Formats: C-alpha cells, structure tokens, sequence
C-alpha cells in the first residue's frame, strides 16, 4: 500500500504494477536478424464493431526505432508519446539520431524518478524497443514499470513468457550463436512466427497477428496483406 | 477532538489551550508598577549548578532602551520572539523616527504568537509574557501581558508560570488598586516578598530588574536583592 | 487443470437459479401449510384452556399437530440446505478485491443460516412434547396444582406451536425477499469484464 | 507494526523507514572492495536473470572519474541514475570551479549530500542502495568508502555488503595485512567472492574493476606532460579467469 | 494527544517528538569537554567499530569549526555534517562583514536557532545531534557551550554528553578546581572517560581528542586536533601500557 | 481500493471501474461512420412537460468539422470538450490545416489519461463518441474513463448499448460497403428508439447531427428541420 | 541448517496436491455413500411413524444405520485431517508481507475446520443412540405417553441421520469448490520472483 | 546489574536451539510411535464391532491401549513444555519497536499452546475410560440395549484413540514445520546492528 | 498535602527492587524444590501402574506428595503477591502520556497474574485428592472396572502433580526473565527530566 518501503524494502505498488502489464492478454516476442530485427505480438480483435487499422501494440517512434509493449493501451500511448518526443528533442539538441539502448535509459530513468519522488503512479506497461544502430547493429532492449532496462538477444513479454522463451533458448544452445543466422527479413519473420506457433499449440490467420521489422535505418510496421504472404511462405517448407 | 485547526462541539481549539499548559510547566515571572516605576521579578531554576556563573542567560531582556520583557515557558521558543520583537522595534523607529509605544510593541508580539495558530503545519509558541516600560516622552508606567493564543492585556501587576495562581492571590490583597506603591524602594519591597512564596529561601533564586522613564533601566545585583530578603524577614518576625 | 475444472463444472451444473427459483416459488404457496399449522393449534388451546381436569391417557389430536409441525421443519430445512448448497458452490477464489459480490453471498448465508437454526430449537419438540409428561403422568399418586400442571403442559405446548409458526412465516418471507433482490449477484459475484482498461 | 513507516522518531530514537531501506541492502547482491597499499580493488557478482539477456550491457562497477569508480548492492535502478547525477555534481560543484577533478573524500561526501536530500523530506523514499566507492587523489593517496541511504559514510580498508557479508567480512578480516600489493588483493578478492556465489564463476559472470595506475594509452592524445591517464581499470572477461589459476 | 508529528501538542504541553530525539542522544559515543583557566579540552570515545576501519585521514566526533572554535558531535552522523557545514559558512559571513572573528556565544546561538526552527514546523523533523562547543573570543575569553536538539544552549564549567553521561557526569563533579590547569584536565578527561566503558580497556584507536590554548608567546590562539600518535603516547603517560 | 492512483493486489484501478459504472448508468449515445462523413445521435430525456423542446443540446461541434457526443456525467463531458476545443484551435493557429481526427483523439485521450495518474483528481466520468472528415476520409472513435479509445464502424454507450450494438452488427453485413449518407441518418433515428425502451414510461426527445463532403460539405451540421422529421417517421414505422 | 532443511523437505515430500486431489476426487463420488445413508433413514421413519406400539427389545435395523453413519463420519474426518496436514506443512515463515497467500490457507483451514466439528456433534450418536433408551426401556413398569416416547426416540434418531446427512452433503460440496479454486495459492503462497527490481 | 545479568545469562545458557533441535528431531521419528498407537486401536474396533454380547469383566487389551496413549500424551506435553521454556526465556524487553521478532515468538507460542491443550482433553481418558463403566457394569440387574451400550462404550473409546492420534500427528508435523522456518527469529528477535546510522 | 505524601512515601519505602530481587533470587534456586516435587510423583506412577489390585485403606506416600505440592503452591503464591504489591504501589498518576512505563507495569502484572491463577486450579487438589475416593472407596460392595478405577484415581492424581510441576517451572522461569529485563521501568516509569525544553 502507497509508494514508500515495506518492512523488507520492496514497496509492492511497483510489484503490483507488473501483473497489470501482463493482464492485457497478448504475447510479444522479438529476435535479431543479421541486418534487421523482428518482433511478434498477437492481434486479438474481439468486438466485431471495431476497426483493425486502429488496433496495434507497436508504434513508429523514430525513423528507425519502433516499439512494442505488452500492456494496457491508455498507459502505452503515454509512454509512446514522451519517448517519441525525447528522441525528437535529442536529434535537435545533439546533431545525431538517438539509438535504441539510450532511449531505454532515460526511459527507465524516467520511470525510476517517478517512483522515488512520487509525482505520479507508475505506468503498468513493459516497453520493448527495437532497431539497428551503426554502433551496435541489431539492438534489443526492454524496460519495465519498476524503472529498469537491460539487453536481450531476443525477448518476450506476455501471459505465457517462459514457454516462448525456453524454445528459443533450446534453439540457441544448438544454433550456438547469439542471434539468427539468415540474410532476408522475410525469412527471419517466417522463423519467429514458426517458433511462436510451435510455442502456443495455436494457429494464426492473416489478421490474428501483429509484427514489425527494423532494417538498415528505415523501420516499418508489417501490414495486413504482406503479413499473410509469410504464412504462405512458411507452410510447405515446414 | 485534539489536533487543532478544527472545533470542538462546544467551540474549543484544544491545542491552543494545551499550549498554555506549558507556560505553567516553565519558570515564573511577575511584574509590578508604581507612579514612577515598573519592576519585573523572576525566579532562577538553580538546579544542575556546575556551569559558569558569568555568561549563562537571565530571563529579563531589553527590547529597546526604554522597554523590556520577560517570559516563562519554552526557552527554546522565547528567544526567537525576543529577537523578532527587537527587530520590529527598530524597523518602526526607522520608518517613523518616533520610538515605539509599549502598547504597539505588545500588539506586534501578540500578532506573531497569533500567526502561529492559523496555518496548518505550524505550532503555537509555548510562551506567555510580561512586557513593561515607559512610552516616549511620557511618565505613565505601562504593564502588559501577552499569551500564546494572541491576546494582549494591560495589568496593574500580574504573574505567569508555575504557582502563579498562589502569588496572584497574595498580590490581590496587597496591591492597592486605589493607590499604587509610591516609592520605588518599596515598590520593589513588594514584588520581592511576593516571590518569597515560591523561592524557598535565597536571593540566589530571585532576579529583579527595574525600569524608570526616559529610557533608564537597571538590573539588580545579588546583595542588593539580599538586603531586601533581610529587611523583610525582619518585619515578618516582627509581624 | 483439465480434469480439475470439469469437477467444479459438473457440480455447479447440477443446481442453479433454476433450482432455487423453485424453493422461493415452492416455499411461496407452501406458507399456506403454515398459515394452517397455525389455526390448528389455536382451536386446540381453547379445549385445553377449557376441558376441566381428568384421569390421564395420551391425547391423540395433540400428537397429530406436533407430527404435522415436526413434519414441516424437516421439509424446510432440507429445502434451505439446497439453497445453501447452490451458493457455497459459487464462492469465488479468495482474495482482497471484487469482494462486493462475495459479501452479498455471505450476508445471505447468515440469514439462511438463521432460518435453519430456528427450525432446530423446536424441530424436536415431539420427542420432547411427550418427554416431560412421562415425568408428569408419573407421580400418578397425588398438590392439586400438579393435576393443573398437566392441563398446562398440554396447552403450553400448543402455544409453542402457534408461536413458532407465527415467527417462522416471517423468517421465510424475509428470505424470499432477500433472495429475489440479490440473487444475480449470488451466482455472478465478479463480472471481470473490466479488461476494457488493458 | 509500530511508529515505523514515515519520516519520524521512534520512541527511543530510531528513525523509521531508513532501516527498511538498509534492508533492501542486506537482501541485495553480494559486493566487496579492498584498499591495498599501491592499488584498490572493487568487485561484485553478476547473477544473470536468464541466459537470454546479454548481461554484457549493464555495469555494476561504474566510472565516476578517471581516478574513481564505485559499486553497489541492492536496488539496481537506484544505482543507475544515482551515478549520472553523481558524475555531474562532480563537475558543476567542483571541476567547473577548480579546473581539475575532486579528491575521493569530497566526491563521496557530495554523493552523500544527495543521498541525504531523499531523507529529510516527506514525499520521497530514500535510496535502496549502499555504494562502495574506491578512489585516489594526489594528496590523500588511495581511498576506500561505503555510503548508506541514510546519507552517512565510512572509510574502509576492505569490506562487503549484501547477502554474503556476515561471512565474507569474516574471511576478509582474516586475510588482511597493511603491505599487500594490488595483485595480492585482486587474488584475495576472488577467493572471498568464491564462496559468495551460487551460479557460476567464469569471466562474463563477475563484475570487477580497480583503481591502479596511469594508462597513457587510453587517453587518445599525446603532447601534454601533466595529463597522463586514468587509473580506473575495469578488468574485462578475459584478464579474470586467468587469475583463477593461482588459488 | 500522543506521539506523532512535531506540530502536535500533548494535553500537558509536551512535544514528545522532541523528547525522543532529545533522548536519542543516549546512543552516541561519550563526548566530553572541560574548561581550565588556560585551555579547553574536548575528549571523545569512538563507536561503529570492527577491525577493518581507518580513521586517521578522517574523524567523526571532533570537528574544527573556526580557527578559534571547535565542537564535539554526538548524534546522527548524517545530520551533524549539514549543520556543521552551515555553521562554518555563517561564521565566515560574520568575518567577511565585520572583518572580525565571530564570537562563540553568537555562533552557538544561531545554530540553536536552526535546530529550534525544525522544532516547530510541519514537513520536517528535528536534528538528532548534541554539541559541545569549545572556543575563545576576546569579548568573554574562553567558553564552553552546549546544545541539544531542543534548541537550547548552555554555558558549562565542564560537561559530557552521549552515553553514560550521568555516571560520567558525577565523576567530574568530584575532581574539579576552577583554575585546574590543562594537563590535570587532559588527565582527568581519561580518568572520567575510562570509567564508563564496555571495551575490555581503553585503546587509542577508538578515541578522539583536541585542545585549545592561547598566550603571550603565541599572542593569539592555537588549537590542536590530536593525531593518532600523540594520543597512543599521552595515554601511556597517564599510565596505560 | 478507495484512492484514484493506487493499484489492486493484482494490478487494478477500481475508481476507473466505477467511473465506467457511472458512464453506463446515464443516457445512451451512438455514432456511425458511413460513405463519407459520420452521423451521431443522443437521448435527451423529457422528465416533465416544462422542458422547452429543441433546446438543451447534448451534442457539440469542435472547430467546424467535428461532431461530438457522450453520456454519463454531463458536466464532465462539457469540461472535456473545452480542452478539446483549445487544443484544436491552438493547433489550427500553428499548422494552419484543420486538425486530423486521428490525432485529436489522442490529445483528448492523453488528457483523460492524466486523470488516472494522481489521487488528488477525479477520473473522467463519461464515454465519448465522435468523428469528422479531412483529406484521408472520415473517422469515428469512442473514449472511455480509462482513457483507452479506438476506431469503430459505429459506437455506443450509456444505458442500453447492446440494443444499438447488435443493431449496429447487422448493418455491417448487409451494407459491407458503408451505408448511404442519407439512409445513415434515418437509420440512426431508428436505432435510438429501439434502445430507449427502459425509460419507456418517460417520453423523450431525439437529437441528431452529421458530417459529409457531399451532404454537409466537409462540415458538421445539426440534423434539424425537414430531413429530421422523416428520419423520425422512418423510425416510427419500423417501430412495430 | 543443512540437516534442518532436510526435515522440512522430506515432510512436504510425503503429502501434496497429488495426495489432496484424491480426497476431492475420493470424496467426489463418495457422496453417493451419503446420498444413500440418506434414503435409508427415510424409509425407516415411516415404519416408526407407523408400526403401532410394542413390548420392547432393541431394533436391529436401526443400529445398522447408526453403525453405517458413525462409520462414515470416521472416514471423512481422517480424510480431512489429511488435507489439513498437507496445508499446515506449507505455512511460510511468519511475517507482515506476502500475506495474501497465507490468508487463503487460513480461510480454507477455518472451513475444513468446521467440517470436522460437524462430524463430531453426531459422530458419536450410536453410543448415545442407545444411551437414552436404557433409561427409556427401564421404568419398564408403567404415562401411556412413555410408551409413545419410545416410538419417538426411534424416529427422532432416524430424523437426525437424514438431516445430518443433508447438511453434510452441502459442507462437502462447498469444500470441493473452495479447494479447486484456490489450491495453487495453497501450495505456492509466496512466489518471490519479484527480484526483477534488484 | 553485575549479578542481574548473570542470572538471565546462566538461564538462557541451559536450553537452546541445541535443545529444541532434539524435540523437532525426537518428535520427528517418534511419530511412528503414534502411527502405531493408531493401527492398534483400529484392529481393536473390529473385535468390539463383532464379538457378540457377554457377561462382563474388564478387557485387558483395551487398558493396554489407553495406558500406551495416556503414556504418549505425557511425553509430548513435557517435550513441548521444554520448547515453550526455551522461548519464554528469550522474550526481549517490552516496548513498541522491533516487535517483528517478538511477534513471531507469540504466534508460535499460541500454536504450541494449542498442542498442549489437545493433549489434555484426552490425556486423562483412562481414569475416564473406566469411569462410565462402573456405572455401566453396575445396574448388573437388567433394556437389552444396555448390554449393547457396553459393547459400544468399549468401541467408542477405541475410536477416540484412533481419532485423537490422527489429529495429533498433524498438529506435531505443523509445529515441526513452523519451528524449522522461523527459529532464528525466535532466539535473535532484535538484531540492533542498525547503529550504522549514528 | 504534607501528610498525604508521607503515606505514599512510607509505603513504597517498605518494599522495593531490594525486596523483589530476593524472590527472583529466592525462586531461582527454589526451582530445585520443584525439579524434585517432579521426580517424586514419577517414581510413584510406576508402583500404581504396577502394584496389582487390593482391598483398600488410604496410601500414606501419596498424601506425602500432595502435602508437599500444596505446600509449594502456598509459598509461591505468597511470594508472587509480594512482587505484585511492589508494583501496584508504583502505578503513577493516571493520565494519557508517559504511558510507556505504565504499560510495562501492566503487561508484567498480567503475567504474574497468570502465575497465581495456575497455582489455584491445583493448589487445592489435596482436599480434592481424597474427595473423589470417599465416593470411590464407598460402593465398597461391588463392575470389576470400579476396582481398577481406584487404581487409576491414584495414578491419575500422580500425573497431575508431575504435569502441573512441569508447566509451573516454565511459568516461573518466564517471570524471572521478564522481571530481570524491564524492572527499572517498573520502579521508574516516568523520568520527567525532559524539562530541558522549558
Ligand atoms: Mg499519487
């Protein structure tokens, strides 16, 4: 209860905050290419009265940085905005476009500050940033509400975390490298959908999903149509 | 219903009341006036005496060449008031030439004690005080008492602090309302014996400070105060 | 987890508002059966109040009443235990939220609970109706007041019926009301459609 | 329950929250540091959440100045941001006034000054981290310092904070003399750190750096006499495991 | 009205909040200061011990406040440093303004006034420190002053604060001739200090000292915060192994 | 569970649920995205014969191209509209080009957002429907107390939302190519009547507005007058 | 500390959800054994309600029922004490946090607790079923109402069976539900994965 | 003050975790002694349930059981009183802080406390086992149900053993767990190393 | 007021820590007297457990024990009432402040209080030890179980001694600790040196 230390120093509002990130109910996964990066998220559209265009958990922050978030849409659109502008203000104030790993710092920084000074309740969302910067290439860093980020060679956010995970882990103990060997994104994409389908004991149509790709400085969201064609691709080859 | 900035059913602000309970906890002061003087008496909590006699503090404090004051309650507090008063004492004289009226002074002081009873997030001064002196180019002795709440009042002679109730009684049937103690000498004689109730022997626990007009002022020495204990125990034995 | 839900399922599946609706409806008209068990004991106190003295031997019409009453307590208690069963099966996962619905459930249980308790301080009075008389009919060898105490132990027990009946009607009716109002909350205590935030 | 929770005096004198902060400390990761006559060493375990996180992107021993580095045990995030401001204050309140960088003692105090603020004030919970700052400066020589969320700080010879402190502090206590050279320490550190592990013990899973000597290489420039190089040295994954040989 | 908040007043005019802090002192190392008709002495026993702690290129009990004034701490480490700092500043403004050395009485006062400040407003807690002030000014000569968190200050002949300062206190009341030259005091210091210890015996390492003295050969005042050595030695002089 | 900022043991903000709970309790509002432009309608409830008809408008325009309506707490609605009004007009002064409906929502979503962050403030007690046109077509969204909103083919809140919902459902399939600008109105006129059957003992007054490059001409106009009448009668026949 | 954990270990290791699953499952179908112990006592009150007077000598079919009932109380109580054992072994270190899980455990224990109490106000009624009749069968020398009180002490005790049985079913079912919902919290009351903050 | 601490000292010095470790350990394997006291009374209810009538004279095998059980209650209670002793000696100076440790102590005491109470509602049933039979074996001059009540007062008391034993195991095990977790808090309830602030 | 203080004075003046120190000290070694009263009753249960049947006539060694025990309860209770006296004399002026010290006093009184209660549920068992036997030794005209009940009423009462003794040791020890820690607070509950503010 409230934002100041427990008897075992663990102020739960931060802890509670987490369940809510998860609670949304969507699964987000991400992996590195070789000259590209990719994230998978599900696109469950219940109400037959909405419009799938307006739905999404992935947005174009920068010309090259995209973001996915397993978390409640209102709080996300916020984080989206601030971040979206921090980079905007950055390029201006410093001469060069802001990289993945950094945004995630002021971002975690920000969520830490809130938390400690009490100027608002933490947002209940986990942000997963992606891109490729010409200093560390395929970059992937994640941030949580307890104001904190780190690095992933490929990650996942969702109700079923460790499952999506373990698969990749096993696929990694064998592929032995710390990323996905392959030149084309289409091909990598195929790979992830693959590793997710296998991971849910579930199948997806051409609208049941949501995916994004980070290239050599030209990040773009995968749309309804192009999305299906990868299912075509990965049907026989399986 | 006690954490005041709110009202009791019967319309009380119990905090402000309790604060007064501390003035009683503290030491004791008493003032008296004549038709030429105003004496201020006080006691001395001579309790853990292994401390330099010299520089350690004493109740009566001059606020301006012609005015002084005393208190009882929290020393910790009292000091801060005295300072802020002394300051206003000059700020006046500066912006008005004319040196302060004792009535005005008190009103200022009481205004401060009064300020610390309105905004939430502040606590009242645990100090009640006696202020005496003679107005500029004036020969009418003035005595006022101010207390924690913010009330100021003029008295012919009054006392505050622990066992004030007692000595008050005493004073009541000694001080003649019709005519005030004429001579200075005896005006002192009075106050001194009035404190002898609580003192418990020794002019070593009795402070006297005397104030006349035309900014004269003068604290008392130990023997001087003693020569009175003497000339009083004498007439007590003579009764 | 597959098998686990099946049990909680087939259980809630064999009792429901569908079931409870019939107790409320059943114990609705059935009050007549009580509005009757009343008037019977009444007509009877007059004969005892005035049917001067005797030489003993167990009254047949009196046991006809206690048998009819003890008979009713039985029905009701079983019928209540059925409503009780329908609710205990809907008590959600214990936690510190959405406890608005849960609260209703409990409150209603406490009232039902009371009903059952009421049917047990007198739902045995037959084996007790003739329990003080074997002590009373004995001492067959005479206080002329002891003869009168037998006149009373008959009328006293007829009063207890009329009275228990009177209160009982009230209790039932209260319960009818109470259910009819809440109920939906009783079966659906948590909603959970609030995922319009995530 | 008590008169704990809030920033105010418990009946005796014990300040509330503060102690529960020093709890997130004791619960946190194990970390140590040794001052050693010609060098100083600071280290901490790098317990990885999972093997899918390339932990190689998160410093625990961090650079405060080219003569001072520090480390922690407790709330990860608190340390991350605490550091950055800490670096600035070492500039704005020193280098920009004097032209050079600050001695250990003072930078610590300056950090403590910030550690302070978070306390004396309602509406702000203190930091859940204790820092081990090690450094040097031309006049006081080598230094070792601990900094609790309570603001306060002490000068050490060597010590540990975190899960395995009761123990480590005892092991260290035995193995200390005033003539030990750095490599002695470095060695000694590992052997303490040894016990305090549950996971692995290879390179990438141990964070350690030390304050040693000038690195005329690292600068990037050459031509100025007095400007010779940082002493702060974060040993990398390689240099380590090799020292695992002489146990 | 019970415990909580400083802005609260108990039904009997007590400020508990204060009274706790004003007592919290009884947890700090025993510090002592003594007056002599030729010099002032500040003695102090260290705390926080172990075996892995330096103290030479530092201190935390005896702080030099002015070339003419010194103080002995006994409270919250964190607190002290804050006051100690603003106490130094203000002292310098006095110098920068009047171009003269700031009088001890005055200095003590201003500090007692800040401590008092925090004693009356909501949103802040009082400082949990106690100080033994020792210094000289040509106005009233040598002076030994003290102050608690209640914001009250006091002139003393010779005082102690912190731990067992009731026991330690009385020991003083015995031996003390007003003139008592400094060495007898420095000596007395330890005598009083030893007697009140949980350590098997008095070891130099766990101890802090300093003195103030002035004369005709100096013409001015000189004060010395004693370094690790001098101590390990004078200790022997008072007959200690 | 009692403060606005706080979270429940498993991440939940109750004050917002109740916010929602009050949104439902009020009148019912709807809106429909058609060929080009949109159509809105609300439910003014005549509680007495002492109410001047054609008067207390619940629908409001923004700029000169955005329709807008809601339900729940009426003053909350009004308030929210103002902020939306500034934001719009400020933007307009800045970029010259009338404000894109897509972003507009956020500007508002972001403002409704905040009132879920601090405890000293009260959550917005209204669900809001709106839309308008631009260059790349007409749009329509619906904002809730949580601040979460989206784009719908038609929306509904307040008392009986399902009535209009399943009602909106049909239209989709039989006219999977957007309903006629004209028919849109008269159809809305009906969908309301059907959903009113709760306040049935109490009469009412229906209000309608719309947007369309062909009909309104890019603008937002109040459906009042002749088209207004027949649109009612149209509803009045199917009302059997 | 090495040896200390081993005990807490080998203990929790010999009882688990694996064990409890069988009580829920076992006491699932086993209700039939009660839905039976019911219908038996019913058929029997009719013979007592109508099997006019006699000259005494202990009814064999009645003890056949109390033996079958007292027999069931026994089973259940042992079976409950096993579930109770599984939980008490999982009560974490006492403190003032994470008490969400702990709370569940307690609540469930209080309900189980109740069940056990219920099986003990009647799980002795055999040694009591024939406990009032030695007093009732004596006074063999005649109240014509005392003869009828024997007719009653037979039927009254048959009613108590039917009734205890009715309530009992409910209690059980309630417990089934209650477990099936929480359980995971019962075995895993603290998580502790929250170290994603350090 | 010199002498005062010496007492508090030499007292805590003659009892400790060292001592208690043996009760947990001792009452660990010793449960077999109870898992036994169980199976014995069971085998015995079958002979009473079926060993048709008689002419009386005190059963030797039955007292063999109550003597063995009353025997066990004794041990346990003494063994508990020892653990109890170890804690009461560690209750710190009473005040309003650091009460986290103290709390644990109390909670555990309440559970131990319970254990002792359990061993006393039946830890006397031998002097009571043969306490209802002198009343039952008398009235030697015949209810044919009174003969059967003697068959029951033998089996009933054999059931109470089996049951008390079943519950008891549980209580013990609970206690073992409870101690093994906390304990360190029980002996060291205040730390006080927090002087890192002064 | 002059006279008034004199009374409160001369009263506190005739009892003090000086007095209480001797009870803690007195009841320190005196536990031996209990560690003995223990071993005595034990050796005695074996002779009763095995000293097969008899023809009655009051056991001399048994009364030797109860006399020795009832003897001890007496001592202790008087000794406690003295510590109690010492405290009640120090309960300060009732008000709503400084109640930290006062609180201690109360808590300690409640524990002492308990001790005295404990010495009174058994500190009479002699006049009760032979109180059930006059009823037991009568009915001198024979249940062969009644003979055995006399064997038990002897052994049962020997167990109560051993057990009361075991618990008692504990209570005492607890009290010793409790006093030794607080005490100074018990006599000096208010300080009042806080006038450093005025
Ligand atoms: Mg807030």
């Amino acid at each position: 209860h409230i934002t100041i230390f427990s008897p075992e120093g663990r102020l739960y509002q931060v802890e509670y905050a987490f369940k809510a990130t998860n609670q949304t109910n969507i699964n987000s996964l991400a992996v590195r290419g070789k000259d590209c990066t990719v994230v998978i998220s599900q696109k469950k559209v219940p109400d037959k009265l909405l419009d799938p265009t307006t739905v999404s958990y992935i947005f174009c922050i920068s010309r090259t940085i995209g973001m996915v978030v397993n978390g409640p849409i209102p709080d996300a659109r916020n984080a989206a905005l601030r971040a979206k502008a921090e980079a905007a203000e950055f390029r201006y104030k410093y001469g060069y476009d802001m990289p993945c790993d950094v945004l995630a710092k002021r971002m975690a920084n920000l969520s830490q500050i809130y938390t400690q000074r009490a100027y608002m309740r933490p947002l209940g969302v986990i942000l997963t940033f992606v891109s490729v910067d010409e200093e560390l290439g395929p970059s992937i860093y994640k941030t949580d509400p307890a104001g904190y980020y780190v690095g992933y060679k490929a990650t996942a956010t969702g109700p079923k975390q460790q499952e999506i995970t373990t698969n990749l882990e096993n696929h990694f103990k064998k592929s032995k490298i710390d990323h996905i060997n392959e030149e084309s994104w289409e091909k990598v994409v195929e790979f992830a959908i693959t590793h997710m389908i296998d991971a849910l004991g579930t199948e997806f149509s051409k609208n049941d999903l949501e995916v994004g790709v980070a290239t050599k400085d030209k990040f773009f969201t995968l749309s309804a149509e192009n999305i299906e064609e990868r299912l075509v691709a990965i049907a026989e080859q399986d | 219903d006690r954490a005041l900035s709110i009202f009791s059913p019967d319309g009380h602000i119990f905090q402000v009341e309790y604060a007064l309970e501390a003035v009683k906890r503290g030491t004791c002061a008493v003032g008296v006036k004549g038709k030429n003087c105003v004496v201020l008496g006080c006691e001395r909590r001579s309790t853990l005496k292994l401390q330099d006699t010299r520089i350690t503090p004493s109740k009566v404090s001059k606020i301006d060449s012609h005015v002084v004051l005393s208190f009882s309650g929290l020393n910790a507090d009292s000091r801060i008031l005295i300072e802020k008063a002394r300051v206003e004492a000059q700020s006046h004289r500066l912006t008005l030439e004319d040196p302060v009226t004792v009535e005005y002074l008190t009103r200022y002081v009481a205004g401060v004690q009064q300020r610390y009873t309105q905004s939430g997030g502040v606590r009242p001064f645990g100090v009640s005080t006696l202020i005496a002196g003679f107005d500029p180019r004036d020969d009418e002795p003035k005595l006022y008492q101010t207390e924690p709440s913010g009330i100021y009042s003029s008295w012919s002679a009054q006392t505050i602090g622990r066992n004030s109730k007692t000595v008050r009684e005493f004073l009541e049937k000694n001080y003649d309302r019709k005519e005030p103690p004429a001579t200075v000498e005896e005006c002192v004689k009075l106050t001194v014996r009035s404190l002898l109730e609580v003192v418990q022997t020794g002019a070593k626990n009795i402070e006297i400070t005397v104030v006349k007009p035309d900014s004269d002022i003068v604290a008392l020495s130990s023997e001087e105060i003693n020569q009175y204990v003497t000339q009083i125990e004498q007439e007590k034995q003579e009764q | 987890a597959a098998l686990i839900q099946n049990l909680r399922d087939s259980y809630t599946e064999t009792s429901s508002f569908a079931v409870i609706e019939e107790w409320a409806a059943g114990t609705l008209q059935e009050i007549e059966g009580i509005a009757k068990a009343a008037a019977e004991a009444h007509g009877v106190i007059r004969n005892s109040t005035y049917g001067r003295a005797q030489a003993e031997k167990s009254p047949e019409q009196l046991l006809g009443v206690l048998q009819r009453y003890q008979d009713l307590c039985h029905n009701v208690y079983c019928q209540a235990e059925t409503i009780r069963t329908v609710i205990a099966i809907r008590i959600p996962e214990h936690k510190e939220e959405d406890n608005l619905g849960v609260a209703v459930q409990h409150a209603v249980l406490k009232i039902i609970d009371e009903l059952e308790i009421k049917t047990l301080g007198s739902g045995e009075k037959s084996g007790s109706g003739g329990a003080p008389t074997p002590i009373g009919m004995y001492a067959l060898r005479e206080s002329p007041s002891l003869l009168l105490e037998l006149r009373q132990i008959d009328a006293d027990f007829m009063l207890k019926v009329e009275l228990a009946t009177t209160h009982l009607s009230t209790m039932v009716r209260a319960v009818i009301n109470a259910y009819l109002l809440n109920w939906k909350k009783l079966i659906q205590p948590r909603t959970g459609t609030d995922h319009m935030v995530s | 329950r008590y008169s704990f929770s809030l920033t105010t005096f418990s009946p005796s004198g014990k300040l509330g929250q503060i102690d529960y902060a020093l709890t997130a400390v004791k619960q946190g990761v194990t970390s140590l540091g040794i001052k050693a006559t010609n060098g100083v060493v600071i280290a901490t375990e790098k317990k990885s959440s999972s093997p899918l996180a390339m932990s190689e992107t998160l410093s625990k021993v961090s650079l405060l100045t080219p003569d001072i580095g520090a480390v922690y045990s407790g709330m990860g995030p608190d340390y991350r941001v605490l550091v950055d401001k800490s670096r600035k204050v070492a500039h704005t309140s020193y280098k920009r006034i004097y032209g050079e960088y600050p001695p250990t003692k003072l930078l610590v105090s300056e950090v403590a000054k910030i550690m302070q603020e978070a306390t004396q004030s309602g509406g702000v919970r203190p930091f859940g981290v204790s820092l081990l700052i090690a450094g040097h400066d031309e006049f006081n020589g080598f230094s070792l310092y601990q900094v609790d969320p309570s603001g306060s700080y002490f000068p050490w010879k060597a010590t540990a904070i975190g899960k395995g402190s009761v123990a480590a502090k005892t092991f260290l206590e035995k193995r200390w003399n005033d003539e030990l050279e750095l490599e002695d320490a470095i060695h000694i550190a590992l052997l303490t750190l040894k016990e305090s592990v549950e996971g692995e013990f290879n390179g990438d899973t141990i964070e350690l750096a030390i304050i040693g000597d000038e690195n005329p290489d690292l600068l990037g420039y050459t031509g100025i006499p007095t400007d010779k190089g940082p002493r702060f040295r974060k040993l990398t994954s390689q240099e380590i495991n090799d020292r695992l040989e002489a146990l | 009205r019970y415990d909580s908040r400083t802005t609260i007043f108990s039904p009997e005019g007590r400020l508990y909040q204060v009274e706790y802090a004003l007592e919290s002192i009884s947890h700090a190392g025993t510090a002592i200061g003594i007056m002599a008709s030729d010099g002032i002495v500040l003695a102090a026993e260290r705390k926080v011990t172990s075996t892995l702690l330096e103290q030479d290129t530092s201190t935390e009990k005896l702080y030099k406040l002015n070339d003419k004034i010194a103080v002995a701490v006994a409270g919250l480490t964190a607190d002290a440093e804050i006051l100690i700092n603003t106490a130094r500043i203000h002292a310098q403004n006095y110098l920068k303004t009047y171009n003269e050395d700031i009088p001890v009485e005055i200095l003590v006062r201003r500090l007692s006034d800040i401590k008092q400040g925090y004693t009356q407003h909501g949103g802040l807690r009082p400082f949990g420190v106690s100080f033994i002030y020792a210094g000289y000014d040509d106005r009233y000569g040598y002076q030994l002053y003290t102050s608690n968190p209640s914001g009250n200050y006091t002139g003393w002949k010779a005082i102690s604060v912190g731990a067992n300062t009731s026991a330690a206190q009385t020991l003083l009341q015995m031996d003390y001739k007003d003139d008592m030259k400094v060495d007898d005091a420095i000596e007395l210091a330890l005598k009083t200090l030893s007697k009140t210890t949980d350590s098997s015996a008095l070891t130099y390492d766990r101890l802090e000292f300093a003195t103030i003295r002035k004369g005709a050969n100096d013409g001015e005042v000189y004060q010395k915060i004693f370094k690790p050595q001098e101590i390990k030695d004078i200790l022997v002089k008072t007959g200690i192994t | 569970d009692l403060s606005n900022s706080v979270f429940s043991p498993d991440g939940r903000n109750f004050q917002v649920e109740y916010a929602v709970k009050a949104v439902e309790n009020g009148t019912t509002s709807i809106g429909i995205k058609c060929n080009d432009g949109v159509v809105f309608a609300v439910e003014k409830l005549i509680t007495s014969k002492l109410l001047v008809p054609q008067k207390n408008v619940k629908i409001q325009v923004v700029d000169r191209h955005i329709g807008c309506v809601y339900s729940g707490l009426i003053p909350d609605g009004r308030h929210l509209v103002n902020r939306g009004r500034e934001e719009a007009a400020s933007f307009k002064k800045l970029y010259k080009t009338p404000i894109p409906i897509p972003a507009f929502a956020d500007r508002l979503g972001q403002y409704v957002q905040a009132h879920t962050l601090y405890n000293s403030v009260r959550p917005f007690g209204v669900s809001t429907i709106f839309g308008g046109v631009d260059k790349n077509g007409a749009h329509l969204y619906m904002l809730e107390p949580s601040g979460s909103y989206w784009g719908y083919k038609g929306a509904a809140t307040g008392k009986g939302r399902q009535s209009a919902k399943a009602e909106l459902e049909k239209l989709v399939d039989h006219h999977p190519e957007g309903l006629s600008a004209r028919e849109a109105v008269k159809q809305a006129a009906k969908i309301i009547y059907l959903a009113h059957e709760d306040n049935k003992e109490k009469d009412f007054e229906l209000e309608i507005s719309w947007c369309s490059l062909s009909e309104t001409n890019g603008l937002h106009k109040f459906v009042k007058g002749d088209l207004l009448q027949e649109a009612i009668d149209f509803a009045q026949k199917e009302i059997n």
